[PDB]
């Protein structure tokens, strides 16, 4: 049917940059028919928020750096000077049809200067060890860019396949990421080895950083 | 004080049915229209249904037509979404929203959303373990809680019952090969505070009715 | 562009009949676009009143004999049991477009039993004759059906082109009409002649009826 | 007691301007949308304009774009239609209406309408002449209201006390460019010696009021 094709699917820009997102109605629609295009912003973990309605009206309370415009069946949302807090996925919505449809969304990412991670390592707790499993956690806090390599070593054996990483979404104040890597071992294996080391490589570190502990110290 | 608050989400078997509720306050639904919109994990928004409560008029997306039913009960200022014959592709956060004023075609207030997970697997409540500050960077230490082996999503974590928000990172959950989820929440704090400031992670996993408050501190 | 066409453009039906009026979009429209068709009733000298909205909902307070429905791009208003008070023009309205547009209207008239007019003729007043003009008036009162013919004669000369008629709107209680025919003459012409006569032809009269007067006779 | 009351219609020359008002009571226009619709004499309804007063959003029919402007004053709960460069074919009764609740696409309350006549002709009040009942049946009598411009004229009988059997005819336009109408009533023949019959004519556009007593002519 009638749909909105939103582009680009993602973009990045620096704070202070002007950014433009476009929605085009998938077909030629008569000009007698109104679309009442809305735009919504969705931050991580949160419901969408209304930014612009009826093509170009700024919703109450929305910063004036947001604006909408429409011409024919092409619609744009413009952020005149990107702020860190504008990290989000933005969606257009058309009401030519009932039901109305949403565009596919545009992820806006923030470019900023390189920031090295602070790194921390956490032994398994004694409480967890009682249950039969040992989780070792390495934390990389507030870094940019997202790319990072974390390597686990147990008495100098490279661990492979037995860790999982999780990365936060870019922070709405400083535009950094954080990352956890969790190494899972059986209690019996945790207890056969001594040295636990997390080695971290990232563009902001001139060489790799290791954090380690010795079991039982 | 305009608000919409969903409830009723959680786990349901494929084939099963679930009913969501959207409770409004600060306005009457009689005066407006109510909508449901959903979002599958990592995907975009999909419109689901709409109702004009005053006269019962309803419309539905094709994808749910014949299985979902939207309704409302104006004496309780509440709207509902009855979902039947659920399949994996119905797994999503479901939001309700409204139009306000006579501002049609603009969803101005939305609820917080509620996750519906369609799966054969059973519920399992998590264990909460400390990530004890050893560790330290400058005079900054990190600490946290590891929330391990739960199903389905979601878990929420807060620190010191909402009083501690700065420097908190709660990580997106990871799905382990066991089919259970696990997450950590960490916070950076001053090393000097460790002796005297209490840090407690408040963990809640509604699907298993598991609430835990765990004090995290320097070991031995 | 999109327009609605109603049909019929007028109709007559008896009290207690079931009447249906149609409204058709002038082109194919995707199912995904809603028309939110409304129907209004407009009586003589009044603002329209809303009857049906969003295709089939009955507006509050409207009698239940009114109902609407729509299959695709074709919409129907139905009056289930026509009442004399339902004499009106009925309009549909489509909201596919902005601006929305109205249909061209369907005039509904109540069929009742034939009723012959009572016929009256009025000479001009002496007050008017002072002014230089004479109006002679023929009145046909409370008749059905609306069609009627009136012919003016002045000393047996048929008058053509110097008269105008006016007809009331169908009465909302008895479903009859009334009609006036006014013949305009100069004062001098009026005074040159004697017999003024209006001859009325109507289905309720078995042959034409004449009323007349002689100028100057009481 | 939701209500819309229009005013400001009257006669105006081609190329002139006029401002209509729609005063709302029993609801706030802040809450909703207000529309104008017109109807030329003998014709159908034509949508003219709409406004959402809270943000000033407006839409117009093509036939009035550039000439007409719809506006609102929410502090006076009034909407307006400013009409410029008027032409003959703008001549019509103009109605304002609303949407209520969040019931879009349904004009639930309408005003009574106000007539706008776009013409070069001058205002002229009417002459009123009797239609005298002639010689235990029913008799007819009436008033002929002749030669006025513009519309409208109203007629009542005995100040509103006589309404049964009254027919006031639609006006006709004469070739002079002036209107004329009659109003008649039927009454019992036996009432003619004794009951007084007076037609009350008001042509507001020329401020002409006339009460005309109508009786059997003597001979
Ligand atoms: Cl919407
Ligand atoms: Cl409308
Ligand atoms: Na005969």
């Amino acid at each position: 049917d009638i749909q909105m094709t939103q582009s680009p699917s993602s973009l990045s820009a620096s704070v202070g940059d002007r950014v433009t997102i476009t929605c085009r109605a998938s077909q030629d629609i008569p000009r007698s028919i109104s679309g009442y295009v809305a735009w919504y912003q969705q931050k991580p973990g949160k419901a969408p928020k209304l930014l612009i309605y009826w093509g170009s009206y700024l919703y109450s309370g929305v910063p004036s750096r947001f604006s909408g415009s429409g011409s024919g069946t092409d619609f744009t949302l413009t952020i005149s000077s990107l702020q860190p807090e504008d990290f989000a996925t933005y969606y257009c919505q058309q009401h030519y049809t009932t039901p109305p449809t949403f565009g596919q969304g545009t992820k806006v990412e923030i470019k900023r200067t390189v920031a090295a991670p602070s790194v921390f390592i956490f032994p398994p707790s004694d409480e967890q060890l009682k249950s039969g499993t040992a989780s070792v956690v390495c934390l990389l806090n507030n870094f940019y860019p997202r790319e990072a390599k974390v390597q686990w070593k147990v008495d100098n054996a490279l661990q492979s396949g037995n860790s999982q990483e999780s990365v936060t979404e870019q922070d709405s104040k400083d535009s950094t990421y954080s990352l956890s890597s969790t190494l899972t071992l059986s209690k019996a294996d945790y207890e056969k080895h001594k040295v636990y080391a997390c080695e971290v490589t990232h563009q902001g570190l001139s060489s790799p950083v290791t954090k380690s502990f010795n079991r039982g110290e | 004080e305009v608000q919409l608050v969903e409830s009723g989400g959680g786990l349901v078997q494929p084939g099963g049915s679930l009913r969501l509720s959207c409770a409004a306050s600060g306005f009457n639904i009689k005066d407006t229209w109510i909508h449901w919109v959903r979002q599958a994990p990592g995907k975009g928004l999909e419109w689901v249904a709409r109702i004009y409560p005053t006269n019962g008029y309803t419309r539905y997306a094709d994808s749910v037509k014949g299985r979902f039913t939207i309704s409302a009960d104006t004496s309780k200022n509440t709207a509902y979404l009855q979902m039947n014959s659920l399949r994996a592709e119905d797994t999503a956060v479901y939001y309700c929203s409204r139009w306000g004023g006579m501002m049609f075609y603009a969803m101005d207030y939305w609820g917080q959303g509620t996750l519906v997970t369609v799966s054969s697997a059973s519920t399992k409540g998590p264990s909460v373990f400390p990530l004890a500050p050893s560790s330290t960077s400058g005079g900054t230490a990190a600490l946290g809680c590891l929330v391990k082996d739960y199903f389905p999503e979601p878990v929420t974590v807060s620190w010191n019952s909402g009083a501690l928000t700065s420097g908190v990172h709660t990580f997106p959950a990871v799905l382990q090969s066991s089919g259970l989820y696990s997450l950590s929440s960490v916070v950076t704090v001053p090393s000097s505070s460790l002796g005297t400031q209490t840090y407690i992670c408040n963990v809640n996993h509604k699907p298993s009715n598991t609430k835990v408050d765990k004090k995290v501190e320097p070991k031995s």
